[PDB]
């Protein structure tokens, strides 16, 4: 899944999602679906704003 | 935008799609089927620009608070 | 035919199995459904073809109105039969009808071949206008390299290639164009205009476009030029003990410069990654963002690799130190901080690698194998490629190995910066110092007897193929081929 | 809130314009489509199920199988898992080695010249029978009924008809003189079958199928076959045993193999091997290639081995065509060839006839029987050990230029299959094997001095002498041989590797290559060591049983090893 | 004078003339396989007879466990592998590489969560238990999917391989098992029908664990025959996942010859030998052992592979660790089917009868031949009543190539034993290993070689002391590639590849010319050899398709028409070799299809006729092979009359559903479709839109429209 | 010409081309015939004035 | 570039002087310890120009 995240998302959004996961002590690697969800959430928020 | 929305009746082709003025609603088929409702765009988009501007605003806010 | 389509659909649905499978399998699952074929593949194609060519009607003709152009028997020669078929539900025919069609019959349109098969005719053009020269029968040194077999109009990754092909020759089923059609808009419109006015089956055009766009790369033994134009003719140009002169009938430097400029602009600021990616995806080269040639070539300069990492792309996982490309072979090095006195008399606290290690080392055209222990270089094997490249390889491997002799060979000072005005780590400061003054550690390094052997021969400090070589350095008159398993392993970006 | 199915819920409908909602929905739909294409959509789990993870638990039977499939000393797979995850070996290999018996080891012994001994000494022994001729067709004994033709290519039946028409004495011969009936075949069956063959070939009708269809059934032995019953009766009956395996005979070195090797590797005024044209050569490299190709074909074309190879290829092609076209009817097949002389006269040569049995076979490994009658000028009584499988006649005599010589007919029953039948038409690759190596040879020479030597190696020039290999021997004195003769020898070696090829040949070559490479290492003073020499020797020599080429290869290997031993003194 | 071909080696090195030694021009050996299978079972159990012998209580078949068994006291092959030593080798490999195991396992898991069930359709013939035969992988998978539907098993419709493996593991617990079997009912005619058959749990377990056998006839360079085993579909997913994991691990390992093929392998070989030559101490000797392992799969216990899988996934999700450990479990309890049985005949009555394997022991052994007598007297203990042999220990050839290679590389990488003054390293690939041992003299070199041999014997690996030898570095052979003094002759074995590809005229020609050019690039085929290969290939191509030069007086059905075309068209340099045209191909233009090559030389009428937009000889469904020529080889051809196809030699359900979907959505045939809806509704919507567009364009009549819409409404989509 | 202008516009004192590729392949300097020993020419039949 | 005591000096003499000066400079800058210094002068003493 991580390959799809790298391809379809910018490195900036990935970094923000990884930082958010770290704040919650959640490993992005062990929960790639959650990382994708957070990246999509950030992307849609930026797109709205 | 939206689902099938049969109010438009049957689907319309790309050539007939262009006839619709900006902001209209049309009933189209996406990929292999998948009926959906679409709206003609009034602009050209750039997702990368939007993301970059959002990041710029975010870091401007971070610096201003800092 | 649409009525025939609906009638066939109704007849198929009349059976309950069709009704239950169609209403059960989603569109995505269709692929699986297609792959449930017999797979009763012919065991020996040669024997099958031989037998079939002798049969009365081996050709499987598709049902249609074409057959009426030709009688079932012409000039007393049987051509086609009206018997029904079960395998294909069409008719049967013989090569006699094919030859007659090549002789007489409907005359088609010649326009389509001017542009549809553009790649093949470009191949022929490059062959015809090529200029040949002499033949050198002497032995040829060849290196195994990852080369592109055929030239490409615009190299793109397979998924982008498929999406572009669909956007070209499949106007329907084009939901939500991705961030790939705008990049290749010129290619889209050019191919669309060129292929318009044809009647060839769409699958043929799709496969030809895939060949024309999707890259094909392989390991090959090459000597000399490496562009796809020369690789096309590599079977004639090269030779184990013979070589031929051939001249077949840019953006790279610009992208290098642009990536370097972006790196320098972004580094000086804080949070360089976001600024760098903003400029990279906001840049353009005359028709397209930077994700049109970066995604084309494999790897490249370190700046391009860093930018690709900042963007979304795959980069070869070779370790870049200065100019050296390093590939670990074995051993694990423990990076531990240590306080070491430099030859200038100053004392620096830097990280040193405890333990033995070995790396394939590349620099420009120079390849070699380096084996190093902690605080010492042990062995280095190289091939004679170029004086400049060999000197760069020697010096850079010297600095990287962190040999105590290299530290004791310093004579000037280490306080340099970059174009952005930043103080670097002592390793890169030493790299710059030694590259600027190559004749600093070379003099005090010490010399070693020549590698007495059949082929192993030494090299002196001046890079000339002269005996009484450097301690450890060895030049073998063979071919060193390295850098296997380009896994492109997952790499993070800070 | 936005969903992947193009629907949304907004607290206020004026917060976002049409464009914003459309764009977000388009991005979501694109993400969904890309995930579905990558099959991640089903795997993807939303913001309520992403806290669970994949579920894949083992049932009862599989768990029990895992429990009982643990190495010795364990009693449950949980125990093994914990042991592997926790225990750390820090020298277990040395602990095991420190106790393993010292009676196990590679037994490393250095290999010297004396250790190497001749392979397959039993061939020398005279008590064993001389190896027989088991090849499909005669090679150095073929008699070509040659008819000059304008060049027209005609059906083989008509060609054989005309060839016999020219030689009325042999066509109409009807009283045979049995020279030898080998062991089992019946003279009456074979002679009557041959007479039917001649009558069918000479008949007015274009049909080339046997007109008897019943006498051949017993002549070819098709009816002499067992009848299959069901398993129950075989179980009940006590006399239905299992046939003991039939091992090949252990034979000795013959003499006909050497003579054929010599004769097939000599120039003949007759040439048959012809090749299609290719496009004009414009590059210098293809010009050099054309020169080399011409120099090679000028040599190979005139060797008799090329004619034999073409005869084999044509016969097998015709056999395959007849089998595919005709399945359950006996057929007549001339062994035809086409031969162009130096003057350009395209003679058609008839070498004999063959009756093809019933080839109605679904599979490929199934055997089809064919009986071959071959014209020859050799009286077998000169060497009866070469022909223990052949029943022959003496069907007359002929004059080639005024020197009368007899003409016999060698008759033999044999069997083939679709695999060998196809490989017959793929036997032309021998030519390639003959060129590749020589090409390499020439290229090596070109590497030494810059210019091209293909004229120098073949014929020589004013600066370099013609290249000569070591080819033969006589009275213990090895003899050199021109480049062309060496190329001929290699081509004949490849042709024999084909014709006498079977399991024994493969097992012999692939296992004697070990000794070949060991000798090569010894000649370079690499001091090769071996672990079990007698094992390799036994492996090699368990293949020299009855294949004539294998026995002659063993003989030549022993002779060459003796030569290398005597020459190693320097 | 007596000729002697061997004398060529007096004036030439063997490696230079090595190509002539191999008899790769004659008929390869070809074949009952029951004897060979029984012999293989006998040898497999014999090597491990000293292990722990117990009886499986899940299936009732005898099992022999050699792992952790007695240490061998003789040179004979030993399957007694010590688990602790295997774990030590794995730990040393892990230490020598940075988290390679974790990366490989994670990547395998990720690509597994993306894999679909249909990937199991690839490969070769597979054992089908519904019929207890060997059937094409696609057909076997389809039949098992169909059977599972009856016993409340699902997941194939769910897509990914995870649900399919989950319900496969579930199936082993169902108290019954229903499926469809072929019934050849007599009616005289033998008509096949489908009969709903049922089998119990033990029978189904045995069927799933059974390994079908066949004779490896295609072999070229081996006198004695070996038996190749095909496994069922219920092991294909797990074996595939473990093989992918092992490939991921071994690809990074520089000691692994697989999966890289071609010039890459030569590069690796030369690089390794150069490395070892560089690493030699001063005046020391680096000896190369040319090894050819034997009994490479009759000594490898699947329990060792289970341990390797568990250790490799040390840090991974529990579910994945359990999933990837199923294949070693299934292989550790496998059963072997036994050919078709021996044949007994009486010559006094001209009677013969083949005895099916289940009846092997229904006959007094005094009637089989003495050799088969001993074979059966030794096979009796493990013989199952149904006619199968219980074969727990060892592996059949071809299953775990990557995992066995990884174990071999683990053995290689130890690099030292007891800190003795030597080192070793080498190349290993699927039963072929070449070793290099560096020391200060020959004696220490062989001390190291013996130590490595002993270490191999501690893992079930038993290098062949008869097929192996040792010499000085710089001359050896690896996987039939010979290295000598830097010269790596690609042993010319691609000769049996110049025959017509048997797909069609243009495609066969393109494949042949590409083969010639690739051989020139790779194997060093000289220009003269390539020209002669072109000549021979063109001869065979003209002969096989009955199309020679129009001028030539040869007779034939198509030849008369070719003759007619020869003078009916003026431009005679543009015809194709399939139309009796003159050959034009040479070395310089093997990379160009001839149709484009002769495009200028053709005549307007000829090119119009041949390159017609529509050809009854060209069909859409015939395009499947236009990309890859069956190994999948890429070839470049041109659409034309000569692009035809040969005649053919829930089946119809799936076949016609897919065909109709392709005919509706022409884009489906090229790229995977996307959608979360039933196929029926997609087709209905597309057909409704197409009907409306056809009418609006005037291509369909009004009555036609009404009929189409009536049918669509009957379908229930309007 | 591009290489020439690049060399002119650089900073090194020397006026020496460093990209010899196009210079070598443009003036036909690689197409010159190779001289062989006179003996081969005498023996050869295709070598004519 | 030019540190040769040219003017008919024997090349061995020039080498001896060059190595003497190099050892002196190495010791003065600290590139070599006193042990290496004395070893080098020992060998240079054995040369004959020292």
């Amino acid at each position: 899944m991580d390959t799809f995240i790298t391809r379809n998302f910018q490195t900036t959004i990935i970094q923000k999602a990884k930082n958010t996961m770290a704040e919650f002590s959640e490993d992005p690697e062990l929960q790639p679906a959650m990382l994708f969800n957070i990246c999509v959430h950030l992307e849609v928020c930026y797109v709205i704003s | 935008s939206g689902k099938y929305d049969p109010d438009l009746g049957d689907f319309k082709t790309i050539e007939e799609l262009e006839k619709l003025k900006p902001g209209e609603k049309a009933n189209i088929l996406l990929y292999q089927g998948k009926p959906v409702k679409v709206v003609k765009r009034k602009r050209y988009s750039a997702l990368s620009n939007d993301i970059s501007q959002g990041i710029k605003r975010q870091r401007m806010t971070v610096e201003s608070m800092g | 035919m649409t009525l025939a389509k609906i009638e066939l659909l109704k007849q198929l649905l009349r059976d309950n199995e069709a009704k239950t499978v169609l209403k059960q399998t989603t569109v995505d699952q269709y692929n699986i459904i297609r792959k449930f074929n017999t797979s009763r593949i012919e065991k020996n194609p040669s024997l099958r073809m031989k037998w079939a060519m002798c049969s009365n009607f081996p050709l499987a003709l598709t049902k249609g109105d074409m057959a009426n152009r030709i009688p079932l028997e012409y000039k007393g020669i049987q051509l086609k039969t009206n018997a029904e078929d079960i395998g294909t539900k069409g008719q049967m025919c013989s090569i006699a009808a094919v030859t007659w069609w090549n002789t007489y019959g409907p005359i088609g349109d010649t326009e389509g071949f001017e542009r549809v098969y553009e790649s093949f005719f470009l191949r022929k053009m490059r062959l015809d206008n090529a200029t040949w020269g002499r033949i050198t029968f002497g032995p040829v040194e060849r290196v195994r390299k990852r080369v592109l077999l055929n030239p490409l109009t615009k190299e793109m990754p397979p998924d982008e290639a498929s999406n572009v092909i669909m956007e070209i020759l499949f106007p329907k089923e084009a939901g939500i164009p991705r961030e790939s059609t705008w990049i290749h808009r010129e290619l889209i419109k050019e191919k669309r205009e060129k292929l318009k006015g044809t009647m060839i089956t769409p699958i043929v055009l799709a496969y030809m476009l895939e060949r024309e766009l999707v890259a094909r790369r392989r390991f090959l033994p090459v000597a000399g030029a490496t562009s796809a134009e020369f690789i096309e003719m590599l079977h004639c140009l090269q030779g184990e003990n013979w070589r031929q002169i051939y001249h077949p009938g840019s953006r790279s430097q610009s992208m290098i410069v642009a990536c370097r400029k972006i790196i320098r602009r972004s580094i000086v600021a804080s949070n360089p990654l976001e600024l760098a990616v903003e400029i990279a995806n906001k840049t353009v080269i005359d028709t397209e963002p930077l994700k049109s040639c970066l995604a084309a070539i494999d790897g490249g300069d370190v700046a391009c690799d860093i930018i690709r990492a900042a963007l979304g792309l795959k980069i070869r996982q070779r370790q870049r130190f200065g100019r050296l490309e390093l590939k670990r072979i074995s051993g694990r090095g423990f990076k531990n901080d240590e306080e070491i006195l430099i030859g200038n008399g100053t004392i620096q606290k830097i990280g040193i690698w405890d333990g033995e290690e070995e790396f394939h080392v590349r620099c420009g055209e120079c390849r070699g194998i380096l084996k190093k222990s902690k605080m010492k270089l042990e062995k280095l094997l190289i091939n004679s490629a170029k004086k400049e490249d060999m000197r760069d390889l020697i010096i850079l491997c010297m600095v990287f190995s962190q040999d105590t002799r290299m530290f004791q060979g310093v004579r000037g000072e280490i306080n340099f910066l970059n174009r952005a005005g930043q103080l670097l780590s002592p390793m890169y400061q030493l790299q710059r110092y030694f590259l600027n003054r190559s004749n600093d550690l070379f003099d005090q390094w010490g010399y070693e007897e020549s590698p007495k052997a059949s082929e192993l021969h030494g090299i002196n400090e001046s890079m000339n193929a002269s005996d009484y070589t450097l301690k450890g350095v060895v030049v073998t008159r063979n071919v060193i081929d390295d850098f296997s398993s380009t896994e492109t392993e997952k790499v993070s970006i800070t | 809130i936005f969903s992947y199915n193009q629907d949304y819920s907004l607290s206020n409908e004026s917060s976002l314009d049409e464009e914003g909602k459309g764009r977000v929905l388009s991005r979501l739909t694109e993400l969904q489509a890309e995930l579905s294409l990558k099959n991640l959509w089903q795997v993807l789990i939303g913001e309520e199920d992403v806290e669970k993870g994949i579920d894949f638990k083992l049932g009862q039977t599989i768990s029990r199988l895992r429990d009982i499939s643990v190495p010795a000393g364990f009693s449950n797979f949980e125990g093994m898992r914990s042991y592997i995850d926790n225990i750390d070996p820090k020298g277990a290999i040395e602990r095991n080695l420190a106790r393993m018996s010292p009676l196990v080891s590679v037994t490393p012994k250095k290999l010297t010249w004396e250790d190497l001994r001749p392979i397959g000494p039993h061939i020398y022994n005279h008590e064993l029978p001389e190896v027989p001729y088991n090849a499909f067709l005669l090679m150095s004994d073929e008699l070509g009924l040659a008819n000059m033709t304008e060049g027209k290519s005609k059906k083989p039946k008509t060609l054989a008809k005309e060839c016999l028409e020219k030689y009325s004495t042999l066509r109409d011969q009807t009283d045979p003189i049995l020279i030898m009936k080998s062991e089992k075949a019946n003279e009456n069956f074979l002679w009557k079958l041959w007479r039917d063959c001649v009558n069918t070939i000479s008949n007015e009708e274009m049909s080339n199928e046997l007109q008897k269809t019943n006498y051949a059934k017993w002549a070819t032995g098709d009816g002499l076959t067992y009848q299959k019953i069901m398993k129950e009766v075989a179980i009940d009956d006590e006399t239905m045993c299992q046939e003991e395996p039939k091992i090949p005979n252990k034979c000795r070195v013959a003499a006909w193999v050497q003579t054929e090797m010599n004769l097939l590797s000599t120039l003949t005024s007759k040439r048959a091997l012809d090749l299609p044209e290719i496009g004009p050569d414009v590059a210098p490299v293809e010009h050099v290639g054309s020169e080399r190709r011409k120099y090679f074909v000028n040599e190979i074309n005139y060797c008799k081995a090329s004619t034999v190879m073409m005869k084999y290829v044509l016969f097998h092609t015709s056999l395959l065509n007849e089998s595919n076209a005709s399945m359950g009817k006996y057929k007549v097949i001339p062994i035809t060839n086409r031969v162009v002389n130096e003057k350009g006269e395209s003679f058609d040569m008839l070498y004999g006839l063959a009756v093809k049995g019933q080839s109605h076979l679904r599979g490929d490994t199934d055997v089809v029987t064919v009986v071959t009658f071959e014209f020859s000028s050799t009286d077998p009584r000169v060497d009866s050990g070469k022909w223990p499988k052949y029943t022959v006649f003496r069907i007359g005599s002929l004059f080639v230029s005024g020197r009368e010589k007899s003409v016999y007919l060698y008759c033999r029953v044999n069997g083939t299959n679709k695999i060998q039948m196809k490989w017959g038409m793929e036997a032309r690759r021998c030519l390639l094997q003959s060129m590749q190596q020589m090409e390499a040879i020439v290229e090596q020479e070109s590497s030494i001095q810059g210019y091209d030597m293909t004229k120098a190696c073949f014929k020589g020039d004013r600066v370099n002498s013609p290249k000569t290999f070591s080819i033969g021997t006589q009275e213990g004195k090895l003899v050199k041989g021109s480049f062309g003769k060496a190329l001929r020898v290699i081509f004949t070696k490849c042709l024999m590797h084909y014709v006498f090829g079977n399991a024994q040949l493969e097992g012999f070559s692939a296992e004697s290559r070990r000794l070949l490479l060991l000798i090569q290492a010894l000649k370079d003073r690499k001091g090769p060591w071996v672990f079990d020499l007698e094992g390799m020797y036994s492996g090699i020599e368990e293949c020299i049983s009855n294949n004539p080429w294998v026995i002659q290869s063993a003989y030549w290997f022993n002779e060459w090893l003796g030569f290398e031993k005597e020459g190693s003194k320097v | 004078m007596n000729i002697n071909p061997y004398f060529l080696f007096i004036d030439v090195p063997i490696q230079a003339a090595i190509s002539t030694t191999f008899p790769y021009t004659g008929v390869p050996p070809y074949s009952t396989g029951t004897g060979y299978t029984i012999d293989t079972v006998i040898r497999t159990h014999e090597y491990s007879n000293k292990g722990k012998q117990y009886i499986s209580d899940v299936t009732g078949c005898t099992m022999v466990d050699p792992t952790n068994g007695p240490l061998p006291e003789d040179n004979e092959p030993s399957a007694y592998a010590q688990l602790d030593c295997v774990l030590e080798a794995l730990d040393r490999m892990d230490e020598e590489h940075p988290g390679l195991f974790q990366a490989a396992s994670q990547n395998a898991m990720e690509t597994l969560m993306v894999t679909t069930v249909d990937k199991l359709t690839q490969g070769r013939q597979t054992f089908d238990w519904t019929v207890c035969r060997n059937q094409p992988a696609a057909t076997a998978l389809n039949t098992t999917i169909t059977s599972f539907r009856l016993n409340d098993l699902n997941g194939a419709d769910k897509g990914g391989l995870i649900p399919f493996c989950q319900d496969i593991i579930d199936s082993l617990d169902r108290p019954e098992m229903t499926f469809f079997s072929v019934k050849n009912i007599k009616k005289i005619k033998r008509i096949p029908m489908k009969v709903k058959d049922k089998i119990t749990k033990v029978e189904y377990i045995k069927r799933a664990l059974s390994l079908n056998t066949m004779t490896k006839d295609a072999e070229r360079g081996k006198l004695k025959r070996r038996a190749i085993a095909t496994a069922g579909i219920q092991i294909r997913g797990f074996v595939l996942v473990v093989e992918n994991l092992a490939k991921n691990i071994c690809e990074n390992l520089e000691q692994s010859g697989l999966p890289v093929g071609g010039n890459e392998k030569k590069a690796k070989l030369s690089n390794a030998v150069a490395k070892m030559l560089s690493n030699c101490p001063p005046g020391g000797i680096s000896m190369t052992v040319t090894g050819d392992n034997t009994k490479w799969n009759e000594c490898l216990n699947p329990r060792i592979f289970l341990a390797m899988t568990e250790r490799i996934t040390r840090d991974s999700p529990i579910w994945f660790r359990d999933f990837c450990s199923i294949a070693p479990v299934l292989f550790s309890n496998k059963i072997a089917r036994l050919g078709k049985g021996f044949m007994i005949t009486s010559k006094t009555k001209r009677l013969k009868a083949q005895i099916p394997c289940p009846d092997l022991f229904s006959i007094p052994l005094e009637r089989y031949n003495e050799e088969t007598r001993a074979k059966l007297k030794k096979l009796k203990p493990f013989f199952n009543e149904e006619g199968t042999a219980s074969l727990s220990p060892g592996m059949m050839m071809g299953m775990f190539n990557m995992l066995s290679t990884v174990l071999g590389v683990a053995a290689l990488g130890i690099k030292n034993i007891g800190n003795k003054e030597y080192l070793w390293d080498g190349l290993q690939s699927s039963d072929d290993f070449a070793l290099f041992v560096n020391a200060k003299d020959e004696e220490t070199c062989m001390e190291g070689i013996n130590d490595f041999y002993r270490t191999c014997k501690l893992l079930g690996i038993n290098m062949s002391k008869k097929k192996s030898y040792c010499n000085e570095t710089g001359m050896f052979e690896f996987t039939s590639m010979f290295y000598r003094d830097g010269f790596v002759s690609n042993f010319a074995m691609e000769l049996p590849s110049f025959g017509v590809a048997g797909v069609n005229e243009s495609a066969d020609m393109a494949i042949g010319m590409t083969i010639i050019k690739n051989n020139m690039i790779n194997n060093g085929m000289g220009p003269a050899t390539a020209q002669t290969a072109i000549q021979l290939f063109i001869a065979d191509y003209r002969y096989t398709y009955k199309c020679h030069r129009g001028d030539s007086k040869v007779e034939g059905k198509r030849m008369k028409i070719i003759k007619e075309l020869w003078e009916n068209t003026k431009g005679r340099d543009g015809l194709l070799v399939a139309d009796g045209g003159p050959n034009i191909y040479n070395l310089r233009n093997l990379h160009i299809p001839e149709i484009v090559l002769k495009y200028n030389l053709m005549d307007p009428e000829y090119k119009g006729r041949l390159l017609h937009p529509q050809n009854p000889f060209v069909g859409h469904l015939s395009i499947e092979g236009i990309k890859e020529a069956d190994k999948k080889m890429d070839y470049d051809a041109v659409s034309g009359t000569h692009s035809w196809r040969t005649k053919r030699n829930e089946e119809q359900c799936y076949a016609k559903c897919c065909n109709l979907f392709e005919a509706c959505f022409n884009s489906a045939s090229y790229r995977k479709p996307v959608g979360q809806h039933s196929m029926l509704e997609a087709m209905a919507h597309r057909l409704r839109m197409d009907a409306r567009l056809d009418y609006e364009s005037g291509r369909m009549s009004k009555d036609d429209f009404e009929k189409a819409m009536a049918h669509l409404g009957e379908i229930g989509y309007i």
